[PDB]
RNA sequence: CACUGAAUCAGAUAAAGAGCUGUAA
RNA sequence: UUACAGCUCUUUUAGAAUUUGUCUAGU
């Protein structure tokens, strides 16, 4: 069970897409081989577009569909 | 400057020392959010909360629960309030 | 005082449970004690009750096969033996794991066990190690072992008791090998040869013709998309087969995609002995250790069990046991016998009553371990890899030494008697060489006379056709005759005076 | 996941009708698998549900999302 | 060792693929790196939502367990492993 | 009968209830799937992960459309019911399969096969 | 590369290792911040102690050994690392609590000596010592624990608790490794916070728990022969309790437990011979040669081995 | 024969199948479900649908598993297809424990 | 001082709990025993669906993957 | 009455080389030829006239002090005779000469011996094993050869010349009685009372500390330098005593509770990979404790999991910045042991641990005694032009912590003197060592020996006619041994007083 | 006709045991 | 004679809790 290669996303501004249509942004500060993320300065983008600063969070990796990059992230070949 | 990473087992354990009220978001259950204070957590992220309450987003009711043990399979986020 | 009694307590007119008592001038040497691999319980021991283990001086174990070292933890621990036992360095490192596998296979059999593994490990401290060609002395017995070939660590123990020089060859081979050397003809000619008689008057296919027929067999199986099963023993010829297939795939770039496996947990634990003891190899490997170890494989990996590898495309898996009683070499067969592309290669040997001997008659339908009947359609090829001597290598070995007395052990009674009949009619025409061949059975002693002049030395004050008077010291058999004055000069104890 | 008792090599390079959990039906040349039922199907079909057909090509199917495999026909 | 389809997915690193998640979104884009547990880093993504829309993204990273199937490029069907 | 050739796959079976429905390989059963589809055929070689490789099925979709097939392979996770036959006696066909594994795990020795 | 960038790289590495092989990486983090550059220990303290909540049991046993090696290097850090040592003592594993009792054995003498070197104390340091003494009294309650190993390490703790909380005399034979450790003679009695009379009765109340533990009928074998050597260490180092140890030796010698077999009854009888022979050399044992020499005859010791060790 | 006694004068685990794991689990909820094997208690198993409840099986219990897999025999299942209750009788069933919701006892 | 979840259930056996399942089903009763996977055996169990009493079931053995939270009720 | 004479060709009065010429009845054993560190020609001209009265060159311990002249004595001086040496002398002594050529070929135009002379001298060599009695065939007929373990380096031998009879001419130089980590000690009890012993007196006055006491001060010097963020240079051999320290260090770098593995062991030879690759092949040549831990646990004891081996300065720079390097040459004269000395002797946070006491004309003898700082020493480079070598001189200001810790495996003067006393050699010579310490060993073997010992202290180019008369003639007992009782070697078991006539080969008649 | 074999599941579960090697008293 | 680390073994028990080995989508 190899860990994720999320070192390219460290201290980058993510825009996470959780399950159930929930969507948060913020800056990654760490992870684990279960892909449980820690998101500093996390902003809750609600369904009505209302943004909510929710501090820094622990997001369980079981419910992370997709995480896009709002900043430039290194790529391999 | 490369900072040491904030692993997720640190920051849950940081709530345990601080006695800080958290607000759990639930896995595939958008309307209800458990809001308690961590007295203990497990290997599999089973949270023992205290003075916990269900926060229905549509009903706006705060059903007082008490000393519960939320399981790890249900957590999708750990907001700190 | 005068006679020499070679009493075969085992492997007399049989293969297995080897044991030879060597009694000459008060010293008893037991040569190469093992169990019989075809018997059960306490019957597999040699006839140890014909002697008492309290007065056996030496114990020279030739190599690590169970018919040559198997009865040893019973003998060193569970009897009244207090002598000194000797192996080579590479025998003892395989002995501890070869026999740890013995008490695991004899654990799922009947519970009248000979010994256990906690009785095996406390036997390792009583075993001393002789290196090759080095002269060790126990109770006045010089003995030094030669390279016997045939396995990694085997030995031909030359034994010299009072000028009578005997050679026990054990199981030896005289063909140059990929990882072994030929059996060494000594520069010292023995007075008594105790030689194996495993084949008698058989013959081998030539080595360049067997390894070509082997490599063409492995290559034709993987060209038709099939799987290659090579059932072989874990330690005898598995390691030599590996050198052939790894070398053969350095010489062929197209075969790099498919893989070669060896599937044994005994060959895993004993592969480090083949990587370490490079000085007991031949000259071909110990000059190739300058670049890289040839037992650190470049295209061959271990297979822990057949759950680990996916059976996608061709592969060559050489598992153990060799005669396919049970285990992983049997379940790889049953998974592969229902396809025409696959092919089994019986590289070792077979015994009547095993699956590897029943397959050679091409049965139409073999029986699974669970009782199911599977149609046998995979190709069967029998390619011998004997690592012993035929008649042209045993008779060449016995022309080079010319022993006055030859004792045949470690051979079945029909193939030992045909070897004695051939050795007698090979030396009944010429007159200057005389060989008296024996084939004694169990318990039947061979009485040989070796009367020799006793020679002493004066070197003290008596050293300068006159009279000789003084005190004489006998060390073990070496005599010295000295002055009464020269006990503080040569002898450790100088004098005795009371008032 | 799949162990060696279910011989998945029986139907290699065949044409396999694979029904997914959502209800879609993949029909393609069964190239390769693993111990997780990751299916390499070649020249695929996608039957949703009256029902529409889509041509996909070389589809890797995650083995969590497999319900039933059946044989459409011989190797074409 | 890893299986053949994971090795086949590593031989598609650097081509435009199609990924559909468990939630119904279809992700069309160049994939930069895929992992042994099918975690696919991708780039220059055209998405197609469950309700049916088109948005265009820059760089994503998809969890491997949240991928329903991957549509590999039709060039790749002549791989040395699929033969 | 037939057991697995994998120690990894026969000891998951020996320690679990799966060894039950490996005891009724060859009998016509009805396998109700997790998505409320019905598969009714002859069980052949169900593994340690309940991947049932049925033989000759009257497979029913979850909308009710019977499409009769000639081979079908059910995923282990997409199972809820295995309608085992009437003349089975559950605790005996478990003890028969545990007897078959016990004679494969030991299986005699040398000089005794023939 | 800088140590404060090598430690960060070894903590990003030890945060992604899943199995029990992270402690090879993680003991390297120990040796770089307490031995090579101890000034970084104040910086990376909050990231090592985060590994005490780990899934593995040897990672949280590393944290117990780390707090032991950081409080003996900087005892000022005990104000933070004592809230993280009781929850490793209240841990649900039993190999983890045995390591937490070993660490409380060394970090009680050092914690008490730190409380008396401070002539003035602070209220946050008041909250530390009553938390050390609360978890020192709970290891006494771990003599009633249902594990053989928890009871064994707790016996070796209360011998480090009796000797610490009972004063020295002129004939107190103390070894050269235990010389500068604190006793109850170098305590201050005019101290502000900690009190002499509280620790006076605390040292003998911990004795009474050790005494009645040994007259228990269901005491184990290796717990007994550790408690026999622990009564011999609180007699040679503290001759104030010489009248009480010999009373507990003869009570055990007249009343052995019948539950342990003869192959380990003779191991109790052998080791009881060794400690009574070793206590005889101590000069405060000459008062009670009517009891020690009486008991050694019943154990099977000749007169020559008794008469050789008389000082 | 006689020679084994001449050599003995020179001398100077349990099976772990599925059925042996049945009487275990005693300090657990699974071992209380072993009393239904012994005492013959009618067991009505709730079966999950994709999200919620599907039906109740109501059968005598034979031979359970770690995974809550179990072989009910005298089954009378009352279930609901996605309100139309359709009860059908099964003379012997195998329910895998992924689908079970809670084991009610009667 | 922290209170981990395995000491939480072991200090709650014999007491009235109210296990809420993942989809609104809720079962109060006397927690008898739990195991390492936290299967919850409940005795004298009555069912609360939608917060209202449905029916006294009896003895109820809830599988691990159904519990949302267990709550000590009084 | 064999004419046993030996001429000290070199290797006496602290010319710390070895080359001896022990004649046994017109059979010239050339015992143990070797160069010193800086290649003097005082042995080469002393071996021009003895390169044709020579046969059976008997080597010893693998190092250039015992086999260094042998690539030059074979490739240039042309001796065609048998060269008897054991297998680790063959495989590690070849490894010294590939790290004596190349360690100077990186710095200077070195053309004394080429690598084609190392191969030529190490192909005409007969690999022996310990206690392998080798009977010579030719102009020396009654002479047998027996190597016995010495314990200094791997496969280090003492020899045992035996003439037909009991003329026993044991050559025991630089031996070691203690059982160290990767070697077991020398026996010297299979030989009992010899006719001649050729021993050294290099440590005859040396009071050696305990091995447990000097493993602590190594570990104290290694740790305190590394905790202060500084490299450690260790000057060892390239195959002989580097196997002791790389086994001493790696069992400490494994089995300490702290995280030692952050500090990056190295092992700089030019041929360093083959050093550990051959030492993990001669496991049957090592200590019994070290051999039993292979035969019971299948771990090769030279399978190092912390020694990051390096072949040059380019491979050395790719390890983390604090490091413990054990250098190529024990003297600081050539190789990377000099190059790493000059790079970090100017930095006070570094340590330099000299482990071997070399010849007195060397830079590493200048640092063991007389510790000075502002000293002048040459610098030998080789720049890119095809290259060209540079010689230049510098003042270096040694301010690293230089410490000599004695890791040469030799016996001290209370055991190099006890073994000769526990033996009873009928003749003794004392053959290398200073004149201060050769007299200290001569005036105890003459004193606490017998009236007939006759020790020698020969000077350089001095022969010693060490042949003593104990005329021996071989009589075979003819008729009876029955009326006697024939007692044994152990104790007074019986009594064997025997009279008799002769018949002059002769016999004995009552 | 030449002499034995994957010990009841994953390259790391948990309690209680063992033996060797080393180093601290 | 005690206590800690390093590797090799023996019974008991786990191998049903987040990326495929026992389901909050099967919309
Ligand atoms: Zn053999
Ligand atoms: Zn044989």
């Amino acid at each position: 069970a190899h860990p994720p290669e999320l070192k390219k996303f460290m201290d980058k501004k993510l825009s996470l897409k959780l399950n159930g249509g929930r969507h948060v942004q913020g800056i990654l500060r760490g992870f684990d081989p279960f892909m449980n993320l820690v998101i500093d300065e996390c902003v809750e983008m609600a369904t009505s577009g209302q943004q909510n600063n929710i501090g820094m969070v622990v997001i369980r990796g079981n419910s992370i569909i997709m995480l896009e990059a709002l900043e430039r992230v290194l790529e391999h070949h | 400057v490369q900072k040491v990473m904030v692993q997720p087992i640190n920051l849950i354990f940081r709530y345990l020392q601080n006695r800080s009220r958290i607000q759990v978001w639930l896995y595939e259950q958008v309307n209800m959010r458990i809001e308690g204070c961590i007295i203990g957590f497990d290997e599999y992220m089973n949270l023992v909360l205290d003075d916990a309450e269900e926060i229905h987003s549509k009903t706006k009711s705060r059903k007082q629960l008490g000393r519960i043990m939320l399981k790890g399979d249900n957590i999708t986020l750990l907001q700190s309030v | 005082s005068d006679q020499l009694l070679i009493r075969p307590l085992g492997a007399g007119q049989e293969v297995g449970r080897s044991c030879i008592i060597l009694e000459f001038k008060g010293r008893k040497i037991m040569l190469d004690c093992g169990i019989h691999p075809g018997l059960e319980g306490m019957d597999a021991l040699p006839y140890i009750d014909l002697i008492d283990p309290a007065e056996i001086d030496l114990l020279l174990i030739s190599h690590f096969h169970l018919d040559h070292c198997g009865a040893l933890p019973w003998f060193l621990q569970k009897t009244s033996f207090k002598g000194r036992t000797f192996m080579t360095h590479a025998t003892k490192a395989i002995y501890r794991w070869l026999l740890s596998d013995y008490v695991k296979v004899s654990n799922i059999s009947a519970d009248d066990m000979l010994y256990t593994e906690t009785d095996l490990e406390e036997s390792m401290d009583k075993i001393e190690t002789i290196n090759f060609h080095e002269v060790k002395e126990v109770a006045g017995i010089k003995f030094w072992c030669y390279h016997a070939g045939h396995v990694l660590g085997a030995a031909m123990f030359m034994i010299e008791i009072a000028g009578v020089k005997l050679l026990y060859t054990g199981d030896f081979s005289r063909q140059e090998d990929r990882h072994l050397m030929a059996a060494e003809i000594p520069n010292i000619k023995p007075d008594i040869l105790i030689i194996e008689s495993t084949y008698g008057t058989h013959i081998h296919e030539k080595r360049e013709e067997r390894e070509a027929r082997f490599c063409n067999t492995v290559h034709d199986i993987v060209n038709r998309g099939g799987r290659g099963l090579i059932p072989v023993f874990a330690l005898g010829r598995a390691q030599e087969l590996l050198l052939i297939l790894d070398e053969y795939w350095q010489n062929h770039p197209e075969l790099h995609d498919i893989p070669i496996y060896y599937a044994s947990s005994l060959a895993k634990k004993c592969m480090a002995v083949y990587q370490t003891y490079v000085n007991a190899m031949n000259d071909k490997i110990r000059k190739q250790i300058n670049i890289n170890n040839p037992f650190v494989f470049k295209h061959i990996s271990n297979l822990k069990s057949m759950d680990h590898f996916d059976d996608i495309g061709p592969s060559v898996v050489m598992a153990s046991p060799g005669m396919m009683q049970s285990g992983l070499s049997r379940e790889l067969f049953e998974s592969w016998c229902t396809d025409k592309r696959n092919g089994v290669i019986i590289a070792g040997y077979c015994v009547e009553g095993t699956l590897a001997k029943h397959i050679m008659s091409e049965p139409e339908e073999i029986t699974t371990m669970s009782g199911q009947k599977l149609p046998l359609k995979m190709s069967v090829d029998y390619i011998s890899f004997s690592a012993h001597t035929d008649y042209q290598q045993t008779s060449e070995f016995i022309r080079a030494l010319k022993p006055p007395h030859v004792i045949l052990v470690h051979g079945e009674q029909n193939e030992m008697a045909r070897l004695k009949a051939a050795l007698i009619r090979e030396y009944e025409d010429n007159d200057e060489v005389h060989i008296e061949v024996h084939n004694p059975r169990n318990t039947e002693a061979v009485t040989l006379n070796f009367r020799g002049e006793k020679l002493a030395k004066v070197m003290g004050f008596l050293a300068d056709g006159q009279r000789v008077s003084g005190i004489l010291v006998k060390r073990n058999f070496n005599y010295h005759i000295l002055s009464p004055c020269d006990l503080s000069n040569y002898t450790d104890l100088a004098m005795s005076t009371v008032k | 996941t799949v162990g060696k008792s279910s011989k998945m090599l029986q139907h290699i390079d065949y044409r396999m009708r694979c029904i997914l959990q959502d209800g879609r039906i993949f029909i393609g040349t069964f190239k390769a698998f693993d111990k997780h039922m990751n299916l390499i199907l070649c020249d695929c079909d996608e039957f949703r549900k009256r029902e529409e057909k889509r041509v996909l090509g070389l589809v890797l199917l995650r083995g969590e999302n497999l319900v039933s495999m059946t044989v459409e026909g011989p190797p074409p | 060792s890893i299986g053949v389809p994971i090795k086949v997915l590593h031989e598609a690193e650097g081509h435009i693929v199609t990924c559909e998640t468990n939630t119904g979104e279809v992700y069309r884009g160049k994939l930069i790196e895929a992992e042994d547990n099918m975690n696919c880093q991708m780039s220059n993504i055209t998405v197609t939502y469950r309700d049916g829309r088109v948005a265009q993204l820059e760089q994503v990273y998809i969890r491997g367990s949240k991928i329903r199937f991957l549509i590999l490029p039709d060039m790749l069907k002549n791989a040395p492993m699929l033969k | 009968m037939a057991v697995s050739h994998s120690v990894k796959e026969r000891t998951i079976s020996e320690n679990s209830l799966i060894i039950l429905l490996q005891g009724l390989q060859g009998r016509v059963t009805t396998v109700d799937l997790r998505d409320e589809s019905v598969a009714h055929g002859r069980i052949d070689n169900v593994d340690a992960f309940m991947n049932i490789r049925l033989a000759k099925v009257t497979y029913t979709d979850r909308w009710g459309h019977q499409v009769k097939l000639d081979d079908l392979f059910v995923t282990g996770r997409n199972v809820r019911y295995v309608h085992i036959p009437d003349d089975v006696n559950i605790t005996s066909t478990i003890e028969q399969q545990l007897q078959i594994i016990h004679r494969v795990r030991n299986f005699g020795g040398k000089g005794q096969g023939r | 590369m800088t140590t404060s960038e090598r430690v960060v790289d070894l903590l990003n590495q030890a945060a992604l290792i899943t199995n029990d092989s992270k402690i090879t990486v993680l003991k390297q983090v120990q040796e770089l911040i307490i031995n090579k550059d101890p000034t970084l220990l104040d910086n990376f303290l909050d990231e090592i102690i985060a590994f005490q909540a780990d899934k593995s049991i040897e990672v949280r046993k590393f944290v117990i050994g780390f707090i032991e090696e950081a409080c003996k290097r900087d005892i000022e850090l005990l104000l933070k690392l004592i809230a993280n040592l009781n929850m490793l003592l209240r841990d649900e594993n039993v190999n983890v609590v045995k390591k937490a009792i070993l660490t409380m054995t060394q970090l009680y003498k050092v914690a008490l000596q730190w409380m008396v070197k401070s002539r003035v104390i602070s209220e946050l340091q008041e909250a530390c010592w009553d938390m050390v003494s609360a978890m020192a009294g709970d290891i006494i309650l771990l003599l009633d624990s249902d594990n053989d190993g928890i009871r064994t390490h707790a016996i070796k703790f209360v011998e480090g608790l009796i000797v610490t909380l009972s004063p020295r005399m002129a004939d107190s034979e103390i070894p050269r490794r235990q010389e500068h450790d604190i006793s109850l003679d170098r305590i201050p009695r005019d101290h502000p916070y900690i009190q002499y009379n509280v620790l006076w009765e605390e040292g003998k109340a911990a004795l009474e728990q050790l005494l009645k533990f040994m007259v228990h009928p269901a005491i184990s074998s290796i717990n007994l022969t550790t408690a026999l050597g622990s009564l011999a260490n609180i007699a040679r180092q503290r001759p104030m309790f010489m009248s009480e140890v010999i009373q507990a030796y003869e009570t055990l010698h007249a009343n052995l437990p019948p539950t342990l077999a003869k192959s380990q009854v003779s191991s109790v009888r052998k080791n009881l011979k060794l400690h009574l022979l070793s206590v005889l050399k101590h000069p405060a044992s000459l008062e009670f040669q009517a009891q020690i020499t009486t008991l050694l005859v019943d154990l099977g010791t000749p007169q020559a081995e008794i008469a050789r060790n008389m000082p | 024969p006689e020679r084994i006694q001449r050599l003995r004068r020179l001398m100077v685990k349990a099976p772990r199948n599925v059925l042996t794991r049945m009487p275990l689990h005693e300090g657990s909820p699974l071992g209380e479900l072993h009393r239904c094997i012994r005492e013959g208690v009618k067991v009505n198993v709730h079966i999950r649908t994709f999200k919620g409840l599907r039906g109740v099986c109501t059968g005598f219990l034979v031979a359970f598993d770690k995974f809550w897999n179990m072989a009910l025999t005298d089954v009378d299942e009352t279930y609901r297809k996605p309100q139309q209750v359709f009860t059908r009788h099964i003379n012997q069933i195998f329910i895998r424990g992924e689908n079970v919701l809670l084991v009610h006892l009667a | 001082l922290p209170l981990n979840p395995k000491p939480f259930l072991n200090g709650l056996t014999g007491k009235p709990v109210m296990v809420k399942l993942k989809w609104g089903m809720e079962y109060k009763g006397y927690l008898v025993s739990v195991d390492g996977y936290m299967n919850m055996q409940l005795a004298n169990t009555e069912e609360y669906i939608d917060g209202a009493l449905s029916g006294h079931l009896g003895e109820v053995l809830i599988r691990c993957n159904n519990v949302l939270y267990i709550r000590g009720v009084e | 009455t064999s004419i046993i004479k030996l001429t000290t060709l070199s290797g006496v009065q602290e010319e710390s080389a070895l080359c001896y010429l022990l004649q046994v009845d017109e059979f010239r054993f050339l015992l143990d030829c070797g160069w010193d560190e800086h290649f003097s020609m005082d042995i080469i001209d002393s071996l021009r006239k003895h390169v044709h009265q020579i046969d059976a060159v008997l080597l010893s311990h693998p190092d250039p002090l015992h086999l260094g002249a042998l690539p030059y004595a074979v490739g240039k001086l042309g001796l065609n005779c048998a060269i008897y040496a054991t297998i680790p002398v063959y495989k590690m002594g070849q490894m010294f000469m590939y790290d004596l050529y190349q360690s100077r070929h990186n710095t200077e135009d070195f053309t004394l011996f080429t690598l084609d002379d190392v191969d030529a001298a190490f192909d005409k060599i007969q690999q022996l094993k310990f206690s392998q009695i080798v009977n010579l065939k030719g102009k020396g007929h009654g002479l047998s050869i027996t190597p016995l373990p010495a314990g200094h380096m791997i496969g280090g031998t003492i020899w045992k010349i035996v003439k037909d009879g009991e003329e026993e001419i044991v050559y025991a130089v630089d031996f070691n009685h203690k059982r160290e980590i990767h070697l077991n000690g020398c026996s010297l009890e299979m030989l009992s009372r010899p006719s001649l012993l050729i021993t050294d007196s290099f440590n005859a006055t040396y009071v050696q500390p305990r091995r447990k006491q000097r493993d602590e001060q190594l570990l104290t010097n290694v740790l305190e330098t590394l905790r202060g963020d500084g490299n450690v240079l260790i000057a060892v051999d390239t195959a002989g005593r580097v196997l002791e320290l790389a086994q001493l260090l790696d069992q400490i770098w494994r089995t300490k509770d702290a995280g030692l593995g952050v500090y990056s062991l190295a092992l700089l030879n030019n041929v360093s990979y083959n050093v550990v690759e051959f030492s993990k092949s001669q496991v049957e040549w090592m200590s019994d404790k070290l051999m039993r831990c292979f035969e019971d646990k299948r771990n090769n004891p030279f399978q190092f999991r912390h020694l990051s081996l390096c072949h040059g300065l380019s491979d050395l720079a790719r390890v983390p910045s604090p490091k413990v390097v054990l250098a190529s040459q024990p003297d600081l004269e050539c190789g990377f042991s000099r190059d790493l000395f000059i790079q970090w002797c100017q930095d006070p946070k570094n340590s330099i641990i000299l482990t071997y006491r070399t010849t007195p004309g060397t830079l590493a003898r200048f640092l063991i005694d007389n510790p000075s700082e502002k000293i002048t020493e040459i610098e030998l480079r080789k720049r890119v032009k095809p290259t060209k070598c540079i010689s230049t001189t510098e003042s270096i200001e040694i301010k690293a912590r230089v410490t000599y810790i004695d890791y040469e495996g030799r016996s001290d003067g209370d055991s190099i003197k006890k073994i000769i006393n526990q033996m009873k050699p009928r003749q003794l010579i004392i053959v290398h060592g200073p004149p201060e310490a050769s007299q200290d060993l001569a005036e105890c073997c003459r004193a606490f020996g017998g009236k007939d010992i006759k020790v020698y202290m020969p000077k350089l180019h001095e022969t010693v006619d060490a042949t003593s008369e104990t005329h021996i003639y071989q009589v075979r007992l003819k008729d009876s041994l029955v009326s006697s009782l024939q007692f044994c070697k152990a104790k007074d078991a019986e009594l064997a007083w025997i009279d008799g006539v002769l018949d002059m080969i002769p016999t004995l008649e009552p």
